[PDB]
DNA sequence: AGCAGATATCACTCAGCACGA
DNA sequence: TCGTGCTGAGTGATATCTGCTTTGGGTGGGTGGGTGGGTTGAGGCAAT
């Protein structure tokens, strides 16, 4: 099949599509408190609810 | 195009190189160490020392094993030699020891694809410098191994920019001078990658002038067996660039002749070396000089006349307490405590500027003094600027006088102008421009250094203080001290400074021999250190301070009853007080501010102006 | 050296006819 | 009404030669302009 792939690299194009509609479609602030060693100032509400699915009904 | 022998043999030559990299020692071999670390992305810059050379030259000699004089063929043509060495350095280039993610370099998975499309051809490359890592460099010939070989270096010499002529073209040379200008890094192209629409191949260009024309047309064996016109569009993601700077050295004063001009020559600096030089420095340049031939119509009209440069190649940069500070300031000069005390003062600046509530009180102590001619008003000057890390001397510069001090000579005789810029740093310590080129403002928390002479060019006692002085009165009171000196002959002061400086001009030394002046370095370093120290004042100081304000209130009321009075104290004279006070804390090195430095700062205010104008 | 205009010599398309099928 | 040449001059096209001009600086000028650059120093003038 045609395979389109970055000029000079070795990452596929739908690799990086998939990966970045799953990371919008599902992602949540906790995760970022986790990473920042803050997981201990994680709520109940904001934290667990999805971030960017809803900046973009908010845009929409 | 007729031909020369010449008794030059450059395989010889490679060969000794070869050798030389490959065996010389001074552990394994010094410099198959260095290149397995270039291997390993440690390092990417290698010097060629012209010492090693001659050391392995010279053993090759003893063992009997005569070889050619590489030195010489270096300094001589080094332009060649640097490409000899970086194919010899290519052709013994050890393989890795530490893996490494060969993927994620781009060079390398579009080399590997070129080399699948290429024997997928043959089933039915690349410029060297290209896939170079490194930089090569020449280290000059040290005078003391040459002389211990008995040995002329050339290379190692310092030379002027008159001395460069004609003949040193295309030769290892040194020039010292000092860096008048360096221009901002720049990426410069060696090597230019292409892209074909049609064929899917990857074309590659070489760059060696000042300019070139780009690739328009492929010229694949693909493109051309099939005749598919395809355009080429360069690629700025897998084209090799260096960093370039460009820089001006100047002649030093010294090295000028008489009723000469001074010359600058310019300076070309590639790779790694860039960063090394700074406007101000003096350093000797070691390079390759080099012609820079013109292109195009330019080339034919200009004629055989050609500019030069030189190309980097190395750089070498060039070089109780109170009492014994102050006459340590300028042993030169005749004892005047004083002033050093109240140059030390100044020179410290130390405050606590933190009211946070809108302004702060400023944390300038500054310093003015104005007598009649014949006081060392520029020694003063001179040695306290010196001194000062930010000290900066002007002639009736702020930006560089930024959070230090500023000496500024002739300060009466300057125009209104700098007059106005100067309140505006004082008052506001900022600095403001306001132009249709630009309008950049500039914070300014710098201390004012001035030295002025009065009305008449000396001070009549018939007048009062403030006729003789010509500056506004408001300018005069936001100075925190204000210290007036005069020549009053008497016999014994007028035959001490003469014996002083006679001794001065014989000996070329300090006539003072009861003390012995402190060394400057450590005088400079016990200023950073008290700099960077902080005070603290009491409730108790405060009132002190507090009934000395009251007191010196009516005192200068009273005197200024009388005409001649200076001027009325101010809270200005207060927060001065304070200032000297934190400065003098700084000093001690002690957190809490005793009554002795707030004694001892009003003892200063009182002889800035008040003992010598009783007299 | 590079660029824009021009000359002239290089092929290729539709045109159509003779034989026989 | 398909296949295979032979004829053919027309309609291209693309591989191929013939003349500027330029940088910048007065070794192109001021009937090409000064808002396309140069350009710091001396000089005369009006408002001050
Ligand atoms: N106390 C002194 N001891 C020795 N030499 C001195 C002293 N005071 C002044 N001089 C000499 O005076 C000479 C001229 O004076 P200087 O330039 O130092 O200051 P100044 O008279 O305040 O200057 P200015 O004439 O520019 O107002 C200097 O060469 C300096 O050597
Ligand atoms: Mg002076
Ligand atoms: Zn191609």
């Amino acid at each position: 099949e045609p395979l389109r792939i970055i000029w000079g690299t070795n990452v596929s194009i739908q690799e990086c599509t998939t990966n970045f509609r799953n990371f919008l479609m599902s992602f949540k602030y906790k995760f970022r408190k986790i990473l920042d060693e803050r997981e201990e100032f994680i709520n109940n509400t904001t934290d667990e609810e999805l971030y960017y699915i809803k900046q973009l009904n908010e845009m929409r | 195009l007729p031909s020369i022998q010449l008794p030059v043999d450059y395989n010889n030559l490679f060969n000794e190189i070869t050798d030389f990299l490959v065996t010389f020692k001074q552990k394994g071999p010094k410099y198959m160490a260095m290149l397995q670390k270039v291997a390993n992305r440690e390092l990417n810059s290698v010097i060629i020392d012209l010492d090693d050379i001659l050391q392995y030259q010279n053993e090759k000699f003893l063992q009997g094993t005569q070889a050619d004089d590489l030195v010489s063929a270096i300094q001589q043509n080094a332009n060649h030699f640097t490409e000899l060495f970086c194919r010899a350095i290519d052709n013994n280039m050890p393989l890795p020891t530490k893996e490494i993610d060969y993927k994620d370099d781009v060079l390398d998975v579009i080399l590997n694809q070129r080399r699948l499309r290429n024997e997928r051809m043959l089933s039915d490359l690349f410029p060297p410098n290209l896939t170079r890592r490194y930089f090569l460099y020449f280290k000059p010939l040290s005078q003391n191994c040459a002389r211990r070989y008995r040995k002329k270096a050339i290379s190692s010499k310092p030379l002027s920019v008159r001395q460069i002529k004609g003949d040193f073209l295309g030769q290892l040379i040194t020039v010292r001078g000092i860096i008048t200008r360096v221009s901002d890094v720049k990426p410069a192209v060696e090597v230019i990658a292409y892209t074909c629409d049609q064929c899917g191949y990857e074309v590659f260009q070489e760059v060696n002038s000042r300019t070139f024309t780009p690739l328009s047309e492929c010229t694949s064996e693909e493109c051309s067996q099939n005749q598919t016109k395809g355009q080429l569009f360069m690629s700025t993601r897998a084209s090799k660039f260096s960093a370039f700077q460009e820089c001006k050295i100047q002649e030093l004063s010294q090295q000028v002749p008489v009723g000469h001009i001074p010359r600058s020559l310019n300076i070309h600096v590639n790779g790694t070396l860039v960063r090394s030089l700074s406007p101000g420095d003096i350093v000797d340049v070691t390079g390759i000089f080099l012609p820079a031939p013109y292109t195009g119509f330019k080339a034919l009209k200009a004629g055989l006349l050609t500019e030069t440069y030189l190309e980097a190649q190395f750089v070498r940069q060039h070089k109780d307490v109170y009492n014994r500070l102050a006459k340590s300031i300028a042993p030169e000069i005749y004892g005047n405590l004083d002033v050093k005390k109240a140059l030390l003062l100044l020179l410290v600046g130390g405050v606590d500027k933190r009211v946070g509530d809108g302004m702060k009180i400023r944390g300038d102590i500054n310093v003015c003094l104005m007598g009649d001619p014949g006081v060392a008003k520029s020694q003063l000057l001179k040695a306290i600027c010196k001194i000062s890390p930010r000290g900066v001397y002007t002639t009736g510069a702020l930006v560089l006088a930024d959070n230090g001090i500023c000496c500024i000579d002739e300060f009466d005789k300057m125009d209104e102008s700098d007059r106005t810029a100067i309140h505006e740093v004082m008052e506001q310590q900022t600095i403001s421009i306001s132009k249709a080129g630009i309008n950049t403002t500039l914070n300014a928390r710098t201390s004012i250094l001035a030295a002025a002479n009065p009305l008449y060019g000396r001070y009549n006692p018939r007048l009062s203080p403030l006729d003789n002085i010509n500056l506004p009165a408001a300018l005069l009171s936001r100075f925190d001290i204000l210290f007036l000196m005069l020549d009053i002959p008497s016999r014994d002061d007028d035959e001490k400074l003469a014996e002083h400086v006679t001794y001065v001009h014989m000996h070329n030394k300090q006539p003072d021999l009861d003390f012995t002046p402190v060394e400057p370095s450590k005088m400079r370093e016990y200023i950073a250190y008290a700099k960077t120290k902080r005070p603290v004042m009491s409730e108790a100081v405060n009132d002190y301070v507090v009934q000395a304000y009251i007191r010196l209130r009516q005192d200068s009321k009273r005197e200024m009853d009388s005409k001649f009075s200076f001027g009325q104290a101010t809270p200005r004279t207060l927060l001065g007080i304070i200032r000297l006070s934190q400065a003098l804390a700084k000093l001690r090195l002690a957190d809490m501010v005793d009554i002795d430095d707030v004694e001892e700062a009003l003892r200063l205010v009182r002889v800035s102006k008040e003992s010598l104008y009783q007299e």
